[PDB]
């Protein structure tokens, strides 16, 4: 449901 | 140092709407309100990298410390025990769902302290826990520290009747969720109805709070929302001091029952001792 988050971040 | 005076209202002598009702309870989320933008600039999302989910909810201290609930990392009975690498931190959010672009700022995590003496096993006895950011955040409208209470000032604001406030990205009912961060004012309850309440044992580093089934008046945190913060404004020198952390609840809003919070100011030591040890 969550818009993903920039990649960068995992 | 700067902490409790919010850049969108405090600093530019604004108010928003419901403190009123807080400061003048002072004598002068289920059913809540949508928050209104950089109202809780102190506000954290605990966000699990995958699933990618929020966990919980949290306070920003300092520009490297988070608070939040120690059952949000660590809780056996459920199979619940995080490390600091199944998180992320998300800082200056409103909306729950979305990548708020260039608002909010996404922290990994350094090192993690449970309370020594988190009692899981019984009652949730010193719910406490600590992050510290891999690297600082920038302050911004959106992104600011809450105040910790001193001896004093927990000594007067910590009182029965008193409105604090709490807030919230978790469920909307027990058996509903938000687009955007909630908020709810809820009134300091005194111990002997706290107790009354419920099976399980009161301690002092806890409190409870939300309206007795007869005041007309409803509000509660729910799913989702642990961790958070429970605020106040002293009317003294105005600024926002984290009273308690959402610990537990029978419920959702349930009549004749309240919410339990990690008494902050009791744990205030511990968390000295923290700081400056390894931070
Ligand atoms: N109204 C609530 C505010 C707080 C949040 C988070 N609470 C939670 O989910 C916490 C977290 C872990 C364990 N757990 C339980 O078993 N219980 C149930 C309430 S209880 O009286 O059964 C209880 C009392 C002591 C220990 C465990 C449970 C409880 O509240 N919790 C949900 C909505
Ligand atoms: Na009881
Ligand atoms: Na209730």
């Amino acid at each position: 449901d969550f818009e993903e988050i920039p990649e960068e971040y995992l | 140092a700067d902490c409790g005076l919010r850049p969108l209202f405090e600093k530019k002598s604004l108010e928003d709407k419901t403190e009123r009702e807080l400061l003048e309870s002072y004598i002068d989320i289920v059913e809540g309100s949508d928050a209104e933008i950089g109202m809780s600039p102190w506000q954290v999302m605990l966000f699990r990298k995958s699933p990618q989910e929020l966990l919980c909810g949290a306070s920003l201290i300092s520009d490297r410390w988070v608070l939040t609930a120690a059952h949000c990392l660590l809780y056996p009975p459920w199979d619940k025990n995080f490390t600091e690498n199944d998180l992320l931190v998300r800082i200056g959010k409103h909306s729950r769902t979305r990548y708020e672009r260039n608002i909010e700022k996404i922290s990994m995590l350094e090192k993690i302290y449970i309370h020594p003496r988190y009692n899981w096993r019984e009652n949730l006895d010193r719910d406490i826990a600590l992050m510290k950011l891999k690297k600082p955040v920038a302050f911004s409208d959106y992104i600011h520290p809450v105040c910790l209470p001193d001896r004093e000032t927990a000594a007067s604001l910590l009182q029965a009747g008193y409105k604090g406030r709490v807030t919230g990205w978790g469920n909307l009912k027990e058996t509903g969720q938000p687009s955007v961060l909630q908020v709810v004012n809820l009134p300091i309850v005194e111990r002997p109805v706290c107790k009354d309440s419920t099976r399980i044992r009161i301690t002092d580093n806890m409190f409870c709070a939300g309206y007795k089934p007869d005041e007309g008046k409803r509000g509660d945190a729910c799913e989702g929302d642990s961790g958070g913060p429970f605020v106040m404004k002293s009317p003294f020198n105005n600024r926002w001091y984290q009273m308690g952390i959402v610990s537990w609840g029978e419920g959702c809003d349930r009549d004749g029952k309240y919410g339990f919070y990690t008494h902050v100011f009791r744990l205030k030591k511990w968390i000295q001792k923290v700081i400056d040890q390894f931070g």
